[PDB]
């Protein structure tokens, strides 16, 4: 009534079942593996064989190893007991805080909710970022996407959305780390331990976050399903407890990439760029579950990798239709130094109706986009000729758009470990008034790089007068007994005795605890009875 | 190991069965015996439909196929090569190959009688 | 032929007995100095240490290359890609990084030392023998292992050699010491894996690579970690090297390893022939540890150096028209020229970090504005060899440029002569 392993090709195992095959998506437990290996049935191969993807690595699987069916898909803990915990793809705790008490053990495989239970109520989500709240305002209850190539600032932007939105928020949050660096997963965990979002020990009930981690080291079976596991933890909060959940998925691209890593071994001939034929339908089967129903709401922020900043690739370009507000981060905004490197002429929102955010916000956003697009048109002249063939016809659009480009930049509180500038949180009315002031001409006398990396429109004047101090200090800072060798400092050789010497050994301390092993000179094999004999001389 | 060489070389995986079936029946000097035994199954597959179900229907279990071929061939004085042959094909589901082993067993028998 | 199973998943000898030896991709020593003695057999494919087993990357790993300790700073435990074209300076940056750890291991206690591992996949035996000769002449072989799967070796050996080298380097990560692993030509490891998987009849994908060529590199590069203090506080710093084809970083393996690693050191074949050596593209070179893993004092000059280089890059593409002197852009252009000429560096001689931050402080505070563009590489050497050597002895000890020191060398930088009027 159990199954045995028939075939192992990398991360894909075929299991042979004498009678009563498991259903597709069922989880299978390999009996006798060193680490706990779970397979998930992907297809019925035809000859009493199921073909499965493994949630851990398959090195150490023997053909004929017993595989026991569990009769159900991958089932994870859900509820309040997962708050403040780090979960595996199969719900194992990997935070070393002991086992997970569970309100329930829900399957990770589910249907998308229905069409009748859909919630068409658009209200804004003020995030505190200037370019986001101006040009692509996020929807409280909607799906948000952060597109960008490698190294443009999606991870920093989603940390800023964690401490800017999920901090002062009523409901709980789930972070589904799907195939990203484990260094930044540990960094997020520590930055939420010391922030009070996750509280350890006895205050664990007062934690307001669940981490589910499927990071880059793991096999593609784990990375393909960790997004489903984190979505299961969020769907429990949406359905059963009925509240407003925040689901931060870092790198939803990795879900599709891990599907395509096993898809050729699952017997599917490849589609275009190299992805699986079932690319859009896998993406949809995940993404249609992350929805605000009438029970609760899941307002999700999904980072999307865009491979070599090519937005026409099918894995970024397929998930555009699943989002309400797309935040396209660009490299060309980034090497101008503008952070967050949000492309203003590529970031869209369904909250950019005049019916929804009102007309006096929409007109500011449309005027900003108009001014920046006309500057993009003029850049094929004013990078060639030199702004002396415009004669103030379109040159106030250049001088306005160059201030608008720097005014979209903003320091981040999570990026103060990079940037020597404390972070800012801008209100929505403040950034509306500030960008209206630049696009009308209320602030057309200021310097240009007074706008760069400031909070709001009071701070551009607070930086303008600071530079109008420090332009005057660039004529005399040398003498007047002000930087001399006995004004405020001791002698040079006394400081060499002020420091004290550290001790160096150069015996390097390697063999302090090392337990060696007498290596075999010749190779040693197993005989038919399984015993370690030397290699026989019959060649 | 040390088998008598086949009278003529042949194709793949269905004549290689019949070459090996000829090569062990020659050491037993039962070349005309199993050529009669192979022919009797071809009329036997013509008679019964529940027997050629074990060679075409992909839903019979591979346990029930290998038990029925053994449970029939316990008796009748069929040669021990063929009742070892039919258990090799029933374990692998290669019972359909018997119609192609027989036509490849024929020309080995024809080039042995020259 | 008879095949006997050994009952073992693939092992390598790890331990202190591998330091100094030249091994192949399966661990057997090829330097002709007998078998490996003071070692034990550990696995090749281990799981990378998890979320709890890590801590934040704080302490720096000085390369000695001036353009990466200032612009692309590298911490103990991060993965920094060296991506470029052919003959642009990738192996040069790697070799400087190893030679500098030799120069640094003599001045630090045994809990601060870095033991280097160089994995040569798909190179010649002549190039590897040349590197071993170089590391013995410098003295780096008492800290360096070399795992060389050369081009004549089988494709499974070139596929398994980064994992072999990383397992020999994980002994230092796991015993509380510090490691530096350099997988030279990780593209060649991907090519060997593609061959090994196309002959096993696994269905190809993009550029005929397997499906799991991302997992091939992610499960290797994730083993470079900074561990927590419960597990010893050890570190493993990985420097994968990816060769591109005419600057195409949109290729499959290039995008995969750009996606995996923290930073990238992008070198250009157009900057290489402008005389800028190491040929670092200062725009596209990122380090996602940030300045959190930078030497203090170098951090005090590095934001300024980055900012003026960012201005010098952008007011260029107009510098062809040298006719119209603008006197605000032109100062920025020749100041960035001073800074760009500053970061040039001859190879096989890594600089100590104190001399690097003094040489960048002497250019970001304007001491070198008198000297022309073309003669700063002698001016910086005059500055380094003409200041007192007691400036560095307390800049290294104090960790940062203290107020009792930034006015000492403010006067020391004026009492020296600079070769230029
Ligand atoms: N900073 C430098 N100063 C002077 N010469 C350099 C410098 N960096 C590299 N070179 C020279 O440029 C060439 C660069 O070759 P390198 O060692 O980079 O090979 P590679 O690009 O890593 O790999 P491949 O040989 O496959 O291209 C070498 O001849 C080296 O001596
Ligand atoms: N708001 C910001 N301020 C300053 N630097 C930033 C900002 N956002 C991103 N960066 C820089 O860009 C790099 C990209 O980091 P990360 O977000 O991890 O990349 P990715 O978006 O590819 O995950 C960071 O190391 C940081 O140096
Ligand atoms: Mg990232
Ligand atoms: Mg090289």
């Amino acid at each position: 009534d159990a199954g045995y392993v028939s075939q192992v090709i990398g991360p894909v195992v075929d299991v042979r079942f004498d009678g009563e095959l498991p259903s597709i998506l069922s989880s299978l437990e390999v009996e006798g593996h060193s680490v706990r290996l779970v397979l998930e049935v992907a297809q019925h191969m035809g000859d009493n064989t199921v073909r499965c993807i493994a949630m851990d690595s398959t090195d150490g699987l023997v053909r004929g190893q017993k595989v026991v069916d569990t009769g159900s898909p991958i089932k994870v803990p859900v509820g309040r007991g997962t708050l403040g915990r780090i979960m595996n793809v199969i719900g194992e705790p990997v935070d070393e805080q002991g086992p997970i008490d569970a309100a329930d053990i829900w399957s990770i495989h589910r249907e998308a909710p229905e069409f009748t239970e859909q919630s068409t109520e658009q209200e804004i989500l003020v995030t505190g970022i200037k370019v986001v709240d101006l040009l692509a305002p996020y929807q409280r209850g909607g799906k948000i996407g952060l597109f960008g190539g490698a190294g443009v600032g999606k991870t920093v932007l989603i940390m800023e959305l964690i401490n800017n939105v999920a901090k002062a928020h009523g409901g709980f949050s789930v972070f589904a780390g799907v195939g990203e660096r484990t260094r930044e997963g540990n960094d997020l965990y520590r930055e939420m331990i010391e922030s009070g979002v996750i509280k350890l020990g006895a205050e664990r009930g007062n934690s307001k976050c669940t981490l589910v981690y499927g990071q880059m080291n793991e096999p593609p079976g784990a990375r393909a399903r960790v997004a489903l596991t984190g979505l299961t933890v969020a769907e429990y909060f949406r359905d059963i407890e009925g509240q407003d959940v925040l689901l931060f998925v870092d790198n939803i691209f990795r879900f599709t990439q891990a599907n395509s890593e096993v898809s050729a071994l699952l017997g599917r001939i490849p589609s275009a760029v190299g992805y699986q034929p079932t690319l859009a339908t896998d993406l949809g089967g995940l993404q249609e579950r992350i929805t605000t129903t009438t029970k609760g709401s899941i307002t999700s922020v999904q980072a999307v990798y865009v491979p070599a900043d090519d937005l026409t690739d099918p894995a970024p370009a397929t998930t555009f239709a699943h989002l309400d507000a797309t935040t396209v981060l660009s490299r060309s905004i980034a090497e101008l130094g503008i952070y967050p490197a949000v492309d203003p002429l590529d970031s869209t929102s369904r909250m950019l109706n005049p019916n929804v955010i009102g007309a006096e916000h929409y007109n500011v956003a449309r005027g900003v986009q108009k001014v920046l697009q006309d500057y993009k048109n003029l850049q094929d002249i004013i990078a060639i000729l030199g702004m002396d063939e415009l004669s103030e016809e379109d040159k106030l659009t250049v001088a306005r758009a160059r201030k608008i480009q720097r005014f979209l930049s903003q320091p981040f509180q999570v990026a103060e470990v990079f940037t020597g500038t404390p972070g800012k949180y801008v209100d929505l009315a403040d950034t509306i008034s500030g960008f209206q002031g630049v696009l009308t001409g209320k602030y057309d006398d200021l310097p240009e790089m007074a706008f760069y990396m400031v909070g709001d429109i009071k701070e551009v004047k607070e930086k303008a007068d600071k530079m109008a101090k420090d332009i005057a200090s660039r004529k005399e800072a040398d003498n007047k007994k002000v930087s001399e060798e006995l004004k405020d400092i001791p002698s040079l050789d006394k400081l060499v005795s002020e420091i004290k010497e550290v001790v160096i050994e150069e015996d390097d301390g390697l063999e302090e605890d090392f337990k060696a092993e007498a290596l075999s000179s010749e190779t040693v094999v197993l005989n038919e009875e399984g015993k370690s004999v030397p290699l026989p001389k019959k060649n | 190991l040390k088998l008598p060489t086949a009278p003529l070389q042949l194709s793949g995986t269905s004549a290689q069965i019949a070459t090996l079936l000829w090569q062990v029946a020659a050491k037993e000097n039962q070349l005309d015996k199993v050529q009669d035994e192979l022919y009797q199954f071809i009329e036997l597959f013509k008679q019964h439909s529940e027997l050629r179900r074990l060679a075409t229907d992909p839903f019979v279990p591979t346990l029930v196929r290998t038990k029925i071929i053994s449970s029939v061939l316990k008796d009748s004085g069929a040669s021990e090569i063929t009742k070892k042959l039919f258990e090799a094909l029933a374990d692998e589901g290669a019972l359909s190959a018997l119609l192609e082993v027989t036509v490849n067993y024929e020309e080995l028998m024809l080039a042995h009688k020259k | 032929d008879l095949v006997y199973r050994t009952g073992q998943i693939v092992n390598v000898p790890i331990g202190p007995g591998t330091l100094g030896r030249v091994t192949d991709g399966l661990g057997q020593p090829i330097d002709g100095k007998g078998p490996l003695t003071n070692v034990r057999s550990s696995l090749v494919e281990v799981k990378a240490p998890g979320i709890i087993a890590r801590q934040s990357v704080r302490e720096p790993l000085f390369t000695g290359v001036k353009a990466v300790d200032a612009l692309v700073p590298i911490g103990r435990g991060q993965r920094e890609l060296i991506i470029g074209d052919r003959q642009t300076g990738k192996t040069a940056v790697a070799i400087d990084a190893i030679i500098h750890q030799k120069n640094c291991n003599e001045q630090v206690p045994k809990a601060q030392r870095v033991y280097c591992v160089y994995v040569a996949v798909g190179q010649k035996r002549s190039t590897v023998a040349q590197l071993v000769k170089l590391f013995t002449q410098t003295g780096a072989m008492r800290y360096t292992i070399m795992v060389s799967a050369t081009a004549s070796d089988a494709a499974p050996l070139q596929f398994l050699a980064p994992y072999s080298g990383c397992a020999m380097a994980e002994y230092f990560r796991d015993t509380g010491k510090h490691g530096l692993i350099i997988y030279d030509d990780l593209s060649k490891q991907s090519v060997a894996y593609r061959q090994m998987s196309l002959l096993l009849r696994r269905p190809p994908g993009r550029e005929a690579f397997p499906g799991d060529v991302f997992y091939l590199h992610s499960r290797l590069l994730e083993r470079a970690a900074k561990l927590s203090k419960e597990l010893g506080g050890g570190s493993l710093t990985a420097f994968p090297v990816i060769e591109t084809q005419a600057g195409d970083v949109s290729a499959y393996i290039a995008t995969n390893v750009i996606s995996i690693t923290d930073g990238q050191i992008f070198l250009e074949t157009e900057l290489f022939y402008k005389g800028i050596r190491p040929a670092l593209n200062v725009g596209l070179s990122v380090s996602r540890v940030g300045s959190a893993a930078q030497f203090p004092g170098m951090k005090q000059v590095a934001g300024t150096l980055k900012l003026e280089l960012a201005q010098y890059r952008e007011v260029a593409a107009f510098a062809q028209f040298g006719s119209d002197l603008d006197a605000a852009t032109q100062y920025v252009l020749e100041r960035g020229a001073r800074l760009t000429e500053m970061l040039k560096q001859k190879q096989f001689a890594p600089i100590p970090i104190e001399r690097q931050t003094v040489a960048v402080y002497a250019a970001t505070k304007g001491f070198l504005d008198k000297v022309r563009v073309q003669d700063i590489v002698a001016a910086e050497e005059a500055v380094i060899s003409q200041v007192n050597p007691a400036v560095f002895k307390i800049l290294k000890a104090n960790g940062k440029i203290t107020p009792a020191l930034d006015a000492h060398l403010k006067a020391e930088l004026r009492k020296v002569k600079l070769p230029g009027a």
